[PDB]
């Protein structure tokens, strides 16, 4: 190596922004994305109040602010409160200018066209990088996992993508994309709460419930069993202590709120679950890759780390799979990460380093450039 | 006074931490330990059944030896009798 | 494979190998100096040969083994 | 039999090779330098004419001029040499290469040793606000 | 002991210095330098970078299967040796080539059983029906025919 | 081996590219002539994604393939990947340069001039060998039975042909060129199969279709006894595994696929089927050598690998030939490589070392040399 | 604030043990990590040397059913000619 210098691997994600300098083996901060502006009145004087706090900050004083998520479904419907996150991540989080180095972002599959143009407008023309190039999620996840084929279920917090590969060479009529993730896991669990006496109202008490979700729920093998054994035992029922005391007990809740994953008709969708939607995405490949889709299922994304989701979902499929074909699901442990370690392995590759923007290229054909070749 | 009590919510605090962590790599580890142990009980049934199958297999080549030889002999015959 | 683009660039290369010069304009120790530094390179360029030779012996072991080792797959 | 006494005679047998790669390495220059010499007949000018000595030289030119062809025809067939050993190389890193993605890099890098700085900004903010008041 | 000397190279004089003060460090102390058996294991319970199970039991199969209550100096730095990373990368994927191309005499694509008993013979060891057949058990890894090219390549992973 | 110089016996054929040394037994290099470029868009970078994966490459990555054969019917429609197959085969297959050894093509009867000018051209040209000469495939797989008269029905994958020849002599006016082969019987038995519910189309399909008629496919001794068994019991139905499970079932499709042979009717030809072209081909021979070739038919080529073909034809001819006439019908085991195996003993012979085409007649008298005296 | 300074004392040394248990965890894990790796590459590889055994072993009894059936169709030839 040499002169030059080194890439920016962000991931806007929605619900945790994930960024670091590329060729490491873990992102160097992370921090959820939501901005919050106070919405008392206050009474001290220079107390020194700031009019936003934004990332992990607001994490801490959510007491007073009324947090609000700048992406809701993969999308970005605020622009300016995204700008707000990006300004943050670069220059408190990374404290690197954004002058002096390339940007690799990453976008959830069959997202609107002016998003994507809209986000390389501002890299360009507010930060003003070097070059920067936008990258599908999966694709990076299925990197991470050292394979080359595979089919990869990136179950994340807005939206849940299903990309099919083989060979290196992706099929684009075969992808399937769901809305349900783990914001909506986090709403149903909020409203079935409320089925004990506990009302979390507050945009700040969704928090509470997401740390809820995320320390005691987990995927059941059967549900019926389960249903059952719940209802008469109570070896199910843990107990955890609220951010004031009061501690409470949660029961079958436990693995009820997961289970929408796999019907999400408790949450009113039509869909079928993620056990499903995997082997459609399959059956719409050619016949001869079905064999080698099969025995490389990848899975990713945050919200695929429940607790016992690794033979539930291998269950599903070898019920649904023909019986002759092998069913292996790939759960790495580093999977919350796995789309942002396979960034920093695509960002830190040689045969790479020609695809990104380069502004020039910008400059001459606008941010529509973003759809042709340099994808 | 009141600085050491700071001090203690601190500790108190990375107490907590730690027993957390304490909990988490417990549940990693027993998990690990489920995997370890069916991998290897079908890593040794799945060489058992693949050696079964090789030796299958050469009972089946020399099979095929025997049957070539008789139809050889079955050819001459037939031909001289042509 | 387009033998005039090789004949091309064989010229080309000739004119980078091209060494002449005057052949009437010294002594006779002079020549006879010129003669030996000529013989040197010429001992030289049996040497370069000799070692492209069995540079190119090695490269056909190596394809060989490497073809074989590829093929083995299946 | 025993893992360790196995690699023992493994590596005896790995060190026996080398050392007599190496003799026969220092055989190889010792008669690749042989051959060398023997391949040009030497060159003896004592006592020559301007007619006899410029021919000589001459002839040794074109010679020397044909010794640059064959070293280019030699050097374009080792150059298609060349390319397909890289080509040969492409196809094993290729048939590698369904398992080998995430190989090539380097990881654990900065980030893993760094955690009880975030501590110590907590304890500076809440520090300094206290005292501010 | 050519390989035993050049051992205890490899933790050298300064390092049996050091290690020598951390041997006192969990030794009994305040008695007759006797030295007992389970300062092995403490070494273990101590340096972090303990003994694997490898290493207890290569100690075991060496030592205390007398129940000998103590380790000598010898059976000490012989555990010790085992545990600091004295590795040789298992050479390199050129040297490699150049000794299976050595070992492939007849350029069969592969060494075979003949190839590889010359060879083990050719170095002086006495090869014998213990080898070879031990060896087709335990060199040769695939058994299927010969010994292919990723079969001595992953072989040899690691070794000197 | 050593010094010397070997002949190559290549053998284009259409379907199975088979090539060898002169003088053994089998050819070297047996694999399928498709050349496939890939046609969907490929994500992953630097996987070392070729333009065209050829032989029995693609027929390993055809589930990302349009596999597309070079020869159609004998004749070959698309010469560049005629010559990038001819340029694998050479230095990949068998890594002998083409510079040090002469080659032996072979060719159907009847075929357009063309087609083998620029087959000669090109091997003198771009490969650049010493010597080709280029023979039928009939005369080959005589050779191979060792006979020297006979009549021989080589029915290939492209086009079955039928070349009477007698104590040598070959018949020109007594040749029959039928263009029904086993290509025609993989694309009506792919038909045919819809009729049950499967439904193959792709172009990389085609390939399982041809396995299922290796493997099932029979011919029946009688046909319409077949259909009313197969059409009452169930004896016949034998099951097969696609490449990703879901098994099939082929009912009266295994007899009815290659039964179009001796009845083109079928797939619409008008020509009578090869039991009839044969005798045909007989009856416009001489009347005193007719009962040499009624005694020695010889078969040969792939398609005539069907279990029980050597029967079903010997009863047609006996049921057109006089009664008094012996019809003997000669199959050997090695069918398939018959051609190459006399092509083999062709270019072993002493007497036939000077008929090769040397490559200064060739410049005397352009590619034009082929149909003068060196044949 | 004396009692105050006890707590904080005793707290820290149980802080200290807390950081030398997760330390111990962590190695637990590596080590635990490396194993499953090595153990499923060793499924892998059996798994696929199974499937070629039972693929050659189809192959191989195919063949013998084919050439026996032709076999015994011509001998019952030979007697017919007898």
């Amino acid at each position: 190596d040499d002169e030059e210098t080194t890439a920016l691997v962000c991931d806007n994600g929605s619900g945790l922004v994930k960024a670091g300098f590329a060729g490491d083996d873990a992102p160097r901060a992370v921090f959820p994305s939501i901005v919050g502006r106070p919405r008392h009145q206050g009474v001290m004087v220079g107390m020194g109040q700031k009019d936003s706090y934004v990332g992990d900050e607001a994490q801490s004083k959510r007491g007073i602010l009324t947090l609000k998520y700048p992406i809701e479904h993969g999308i970005i419907t605020n622009w300016d409160d995204m700008e707000k996150i990006w300004h943050h991540t670069f220059y408190n989080e990374l404290r690197v200018a954004p002058e002096e180095h390339p940007t690799l972002l990453t976008e959830a599959p069959l997202n609107p066209k002016a998003n994507r143009e809209k986000m390389t407008q501002i890299m360009f023309e507010t930060f003003n990088v070097p070059a920067m190039y936008v990258a599908i999620q999966a694709v990076l996840s299925l990197y991470a996992s050292g394979r080359t084929t595979g089919i990869v279920l990136d179950s994340g917090d807005g939206v849940t993508h299903n990309v099919p590969i083989y060979e290196g060479y992706a099929l684009p009529h075969a992808i399937m994309r769901l809305d349900l993730a783990g914001r909506d896991l986090t709403d149903y669990l909020m409203k079935i709460l409320t089925e004990r006496g506990y009302s979390f109202v507050t945009t700040a008490e969704r928090e509470i419930v997401r740390d809820i979700k995320e320390k005691l729920c987990y995927v059941a093998l059967d549900f019926e069993n389960e249903m059952a054994t719940a209802a008469s035992s109570s070896s199910l029922e843990k107990s955890y202590e609220l951010p004031d005391g009061q501690v409470i007990t949660i029961g079958n809740e436990r693995f009820r709120c997961p289970e929408t994953l796999f019907q999400p008709s408790f949450i009113g969708m039509e869909s079928a679950g993620i056990h499903e939607t995997t082997y459609n995405s399959i059956m719409k490949c050619d016949i001869d890759i079905r064999k080698d889709l099969y025995a490389n299922n990848v899975l990713s994304g945050g919200t695929t780390m429940y607790p016992g989701i690794a033979d539930r979902m291998q269950k599903e499929i070898t019920a649904l799979a023909p019986s002759t074909m092998k069913i292996k699901i790939i759960a790495p442990p580093e999977r919350k990460y796995s789309v942002w370690i396979g960034g920093s392995i695509l960002a830190s590759l040689s045969t790479f380093q020609q695809m990104w923007i380069s502004k020039q290229e910008y400059d001459e054909a606008g941010p529509s450039i973003v759809h042709r070749k340099c994808f | 006074a009141q600085k050491d009590e700071e001090k203690m919510e601190i500790q108190e605090i990375q107490l907590k931490e730690a027993k957390h962590i304490a909990e988490d790599a417990d549940r990693k580890y027993e998990e690990v330990a489920r995997k370890l142990v069916i991998i290897e009980s079908d890593l040794e049934r799945a060489e058992e059944r693949a050696e079964l199958s090789e030796g299958k297999c050469a009972e089946l080549e020399e099979e095929l030896k025997t049957v070539t030889n008789n139809l050889k002999s079955l050819e001459a015959q037939a031909e001289k009798y042509s | 494979g387009k033998r005039q683009t090789e004949r091309e660039k064989k010229k080309k290369i000739l004119a980078e190998r091209r060494k002449v010069l005057a052949i009437d304009h010294l002594n006779e120790d002079q020549l006879r100096e010129k003669a030996k530094e000529l013989w040197q390179s010429i001992y030289n360029l049996e040497a370069e040969k000799f070692d492209l030779q069995e540079k190119f012996k090695q490269q056909k072991y190596e394809i060989n083994v490497l073809r074989n080792r590829i093929n083995d797959n299946q | 039999i025993s893992a360790s006494r196995k690699l023992q005679l493994k590596t005896l047998m790995l060190q026996i090779a080398k050392q007599e790669l190496e003799r026969e390495a220092e055989e190889r220059r010792g008669e690749k330098g042989r051959a060398l010499s023997t391949r040009c007949q030497p060159l003896e000018l004592a006592g020559l004419s301007f007619a006899e000595l410029q021919d000589l030289c001459r002839q040794l030119h074109a010679r020397v001029d044909k010794v640059d062809e064959e070293r280019y025809d030699v050097e374009a067939k080792v150059t298609k040499n060349i390319t397909e050993i890289a080509d040969l190389n492409q196809k094993i890193f290729d048939l590698r290469g369904k398992f080998k993605r995430p190989t090539l890099r380097r990881v654990r890098i900065s980030a893993d040793a760094m955690m009880q700085a975030l501590l110590g900004a907590r304890a500076k903010e809440t520090l300094d606000l206290r005292a501010h008041l | 002991d050519d390989i035993y000397k050049a051992a205890v190279e490899q933790l050298t004089e300064e390092q049996k210095n050091e290690f020598k003060a951390a041997f006192d460090i969990f030794v009994l102390g305040a008695e007759d330098g006797c030295i007992s058996t389970k300062e092995l294991g403490k070494v273990m319970r101590m340096l972090g970078q303990n003994p694997t199970p490898e290493e207890l039991q290569e100690m075991i199969d060496e030592v205390d299967e007398d129940g000998s209550g103590t380790v000598d100096f010898d059976e000490f730095l012989v555990m010790m040796v085992r545990c600091m990373k004295d590795d040789s990368k298992g050479k390199s994927e050129e040297e490699l080539s150049d000794l299976f191309r050595m070992f492939d005499k007849n350029a069969d694509g592969y060494i075979d059983l003949e190839e590889l008993k010359i060879m083990l013979q050719a170095t002086g060891e006495t090869i014998t029906e213990d080898d070879i057949e031990e060896l087709m058990k335990d060199g040769d890894k695939n058994n299927d025919g010969r010994i292919d090219y990723d079969e001595f390549l992953e072989f040899m992973k690691g070794v000197e």
